[PDB]
């Protein structure tokens, strides 16, 4: 259960998509 | 399931955003929040709402976003026949993404506060009755049946 | 209109709230 790191402002949409997928996975396993 | 993913689909201008806003805030006029904690049938639950906006397009990411949803609201306007026509379209798209025939779904007839209607309640009930999904007429303006629509969708998920 | 990062001090609830807003944002910018 590794908490993902939120990308900066330089990040692309794909970067947010990756973080979106990682966050969902993290929140699911910790719950 | 203490957490529920709900996706609101429908034609442009039927009031999907107004329905979400009148669920979260909850008032009638916002990307401030898309999450609410409520109690349904004696059990508390968290609701995440995806308010689909913009024209329909091919998108691998949008497919993934919809696939995340466990329940789907199919919203049309009673004063818009064309919005009711596209209901079959949104349904097939949902079944395509979820890869299933039995997807938790609720047919919503919005703007029922308006005196001038183009689609009657019976014609909408017969459509939902053929799909096997519940049908609730809502009004974001008067906050009529708004909670009823989302909460019934939660029931549909619990049954499956 | 991109949702600000929750931060390192953000709790699980704060992440859930952010994820929901990110969910709608990512769909809309597609
Ligand atoms: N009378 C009435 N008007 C509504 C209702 N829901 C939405 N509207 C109106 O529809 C307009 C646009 O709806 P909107 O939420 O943007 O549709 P969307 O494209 O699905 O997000 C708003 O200005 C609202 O005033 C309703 O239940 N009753
Ligand atoms: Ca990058
Ligand atoms: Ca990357
Ligand atoms: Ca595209
Ligand atoms: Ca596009
Ligand atoms: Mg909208």
């Amino acid at each position: 259960p590794r908490r993902p790191r939120c990308p900066g402002d330089d990040a692309s949409i794909e970067d947010l998509h990756e973080y979106w997928a990682r966050l969902w996975n993290y929140l699911y396993r910790v719950a | 399931m203490t957490e529920y993913k709900l996706v609101v689909v429908g034609a442009v201008g039927v009031g999907k955003s107004a329905l979400t806003i009148q669920l979260i805030q909850n008032h009638f006029v916002i990307e401030d929040s898309y999450r609410k904690q409520v109690v349904i049938d004696g059990e508390t639950c968290l609701l995440d709402i995806l308010d689909t906006a913009g024209q329909e397009e091919y998108s691998a990411m949008r497919d993934q976003y919809m696939r995340t949803g466990e329940g789907f609201l199919c919203v049309f306007a009673i004063n818009n026949t064309k919005s009711f026509e596209d209901i079959h379209h949104y349904r097939e798209q949902i079944k395509r993404v979820k890869d299933s025939e039995d997807v938790p779904m609720v047919l919503v007839g919005n703007k029922c506060d308006l005196p001038s209607r183009t689609v009657d309640t019976k014609q909408a009930q017969d459509l939902a009755r053929s799909y096997g999904i519940p049908f609730i007429e809502t009004s974001a303006k008067t906050r009529q049946g708004v909670d009823d629509a989302f909460y019934t969708l939660v029931r549909e998920i619990r049954k499956h």
